[PDB]
């Protein structure tokens, strides 16, 4: 189904951009 | 000939000539600040729209449409790449330029490693990248639509076109073209948006595209000529793959590593590293202005799929035999091109979809992308060779002669331009949009490595960013040079190229040039002095004060907080359509 393949990568991205302010807000600051 | 085309045409004029008059009792042209940054004074929306309508030219109609006739929808991919590079045009590349205080993108290298050399290296490779790149993409576009559309003579058309460009161009400056591309954009997006309703009608609805297009195969697949015979399946039948976005990493025409890697890098040069569009974002107010610019640039730059790619497909369905040609003899017939007749995909669905009003608004649409596109060439081309180039000359020119040379160039530009279209012409069918990629992916990954390794890499000096170019223009031309020898031919008439040049796609040798400009770039910097540069490092991209030792890039926190929150938003809507489409 196409829709759900768009909710995955939207759900993934999700997780990458968590990943994001994890990473800068533990190792810049 | 019906009158509702010339009123909606002299219309379109009347806004143009309207938004313009107001743009130049606005501002003042008087200056070089002025005439080539619009004052450092636009805001948000002339910002997105100006990104949006420099970036879609007639090149966007003929080629997404006619690539979506052959190829199916994964040539979106070069539009929706846009969306992500854009989000680090306005977080990364643009905060530099703005604490750097540059009018052009040579001079920002100028003033990270300090030479006279790759100031001009960069200023003379860009102006022969528009030629190559930007204007015969826009002038072939063009030149197909009237071809096509109107029927009138192909090159009095170009001529004219060009003329009037030149006039809209030198008349105002870059304040004009900013708020003037604010209702090109407009004119744009509302016809494609009408021609896309029309043409969906005709397939009946969006899931009619779905369950007709790998049906839509011509029914003249066997030749008159003596070894070419019946055409192979392949060549005819439309892609089992068509649907995909992500497509396969060896045997796809567009692989998914090449698409998402090989147009990071290049779209890289075409959004963070180029003066076309840079030059929009250098006119901005305030960095928050145009992260919010940018933003507005990347939902609209969604738009093309909807309106462009899937028109094309549609116009496969509707058109096969003649869209969907591929005997090199009724191909001959129908658009004068042995190749294919892909291109008429967009102008023929304006000519046979169309009423009597609305032909004159696709004529409009069409006319606002190609001058939109053109206008901004011509005033970056401009304030590139003004600014760069004329100041090598004359260094006590003055803010009064640097503007009658900027106004000169596009004169001189438009003339190039002209003798440039017989050759622009010589490119046979759907070709000449491969051949624009392919030059992009050949001459543009070693400046997006040096850009990256400006901003990223402070150690990278002079040495290593001038010899990480020369050394990648090296490699570039020895993909380039026996590439254009052998040529491309066609599907039915394969081209005798080595697998070994042309086997690989150019969106594949774009990462390659881009690591090996950039590996070069950092062994011969790191091989040579490391040059403390003054100590200022207000010219690389940081967290920390953004400096070293107006140019104050700090906004309202609540401002800030919103641009970053929708540019979440519309990165999660990219990745969700990416996500539908793959
Ligand atoms: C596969 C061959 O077929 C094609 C491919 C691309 C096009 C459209 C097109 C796209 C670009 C811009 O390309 C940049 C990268 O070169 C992008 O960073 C930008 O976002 C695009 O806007 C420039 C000119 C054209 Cl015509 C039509 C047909
Ligand atoms: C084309 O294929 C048909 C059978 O499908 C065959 O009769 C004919 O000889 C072929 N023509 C050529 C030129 O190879
Ligand atoms: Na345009």
């Amino acid at each position: 189904q196409p829709w759900m393949q768009g909710l995955i990568a939207v759900a993934v991205f999700l997780v990458l951009v968590a990943i994001a302010f994890a990473v800068n807000h533990f190792w810049c600051q | 000939d019906n009158p509702a085309d010339i009123l909606v045409i002299a219309a379109y004029f009347l806004l143009v000539i309207g938004v313009g008059l107001w743009s130049m009792c606005r501002t003042n042209r008087g200056t070089v600040g002025g005439y080539f940054l619009a004052g450092r004074s636009m805001v948000w929306w002339p910002v997105g729209a100006s990104l949006f309508a420099s970036n879609i030219g007639s090149g966007h109609f003929v080629g997404l449409a006619g690539t979506g006739a052959a190829s199916g929808l994964a040539v979106a991919g070069f539009e929706w790449n846009a969306l992500f590079v854009v989000l680090l045009l306005g977080w990364l590349f643009a905060p530099v330029y703005l604490t750097a205080g540059v009018i052009t993108m040579p001079q920002y290298l100028r003033k990270r490693f300090g030479g006279r050399r790759i100031r001009l290296y960069l200023s003379v490779l860009s102006l022969f990248l528009y030629i190559f790149t930007k204007i015969s993409v826009d002038m072939f576009s063009g030149a197909v639509f009237i071809q096509q559309a109107l029927g009138w003579n192909i090159y009095a058309s170009v001529i004219a076109l060009l003329g009037i460009t030149m006039i809209y161009t030198v008349t105002g400056g870059l304040a004009a073209l900013m708020y003037t591309d604010t209702v090109q954009t407009f004119v744009i997006l509302g016809g494609a948006c009408i021609l896309m309703g029309y043409a969906f009608h005709e397939v009946g609805g969006y899931s009619g595209l779905f369950d007709k297009y790998l049906g839509a195969a011509t029914s003249l697949t066997v030749s008159e000529d003596p070894a070419v015979g019946n055409i192979s399946s392949f060549c005819y039948r439309p892609r089992p793959d068509s649907y995909h976005l992500l497509r396969h990493p060896v045997t796809g025409d567009l692989p998914w590593p090449a698409l998402l890697l090989g147009l990071t890098i290049v779209s890289g040069w075409y959004w963070c590293s180029d003066q076309v569009i840079v030059q929009r974002c250098l006119a901005g107010k305030s960095l928050t202005h145009i992260k919010a610019g940018c933003i507005l640039c990347g939902y609209l730059k969604l738009t093309p799929m909807f309106l462009m790619v899937m028109p094309g497909m549609i116009s496969r369905i509707l058109y096969p035999d003649e869209v969907a040609c591929v005997v090199p003899e009724v191909c001959r017939r129908v658009c004068g091109t042995e190749v294919g007749c892909s291109n008429i995909a967009y102008p023929r669905l304006v000519v046979k979809l169309m009423p009597n009003g609305l032909r004159g608004l696709m004529l409009a649409v069409m006319l606002a992308a190609l001058m939109s596109s053109l206008a901004s060439i011509f005033n970056s081309s401009s304030t590139l060779f003004t600014m760069d180039i004329y100041t090598r000359l004359r260094p006590r020119a003055g803010d009064r002669e640097l503007l009658l040379v900027g106004r000169l160039w596009v004169v001189f530009i438009v003339v190039v331009s002209v003798a440039w279209l017989p050759v622009v012409q010589a490119a046979q069918g759907g070709q000449l949009f491969d051949y624009i990629q392919a030059v992009s992916s050949y001459l543009a990954p070693p400046v997006s490595a040096v850009f990256v390794l400006a901003l990223f890499v402070p150690r990278v000096n002079e040495q290593g960013a001038f010899w990480g170019l020369i050394g990648g223009l090296l490699m570039g031309l020895a993909r380039l040079i026996p590439e254009f020898s052998f040529g491309s031919g066609s599907c039915v008439q394969p081209s005798a190229c080595p697998a070994f040049l042309c086997g690989v796609h150019y969106l594949y040798f774009a990462i390659v040039l881009f690591f090996c400009s950039g590996l070069l770039t950092l062994t011969v910097s790191l091989c040579t002095a490391p040059i403390p540069r003054k100590h200022l490092h207000r010219l690389v991209f940081s967290l920390r004060h953004s400096k070293e030792e107006l140019e104050d890039i700090s906004e309202d926190p609540s401002w800030a907080r919103v641009v970053n929150l929708n540019a979440l938003l519309m990165m999660a809507v990219a990745v969700f359509l990416w996500g539908f489409y793959a």
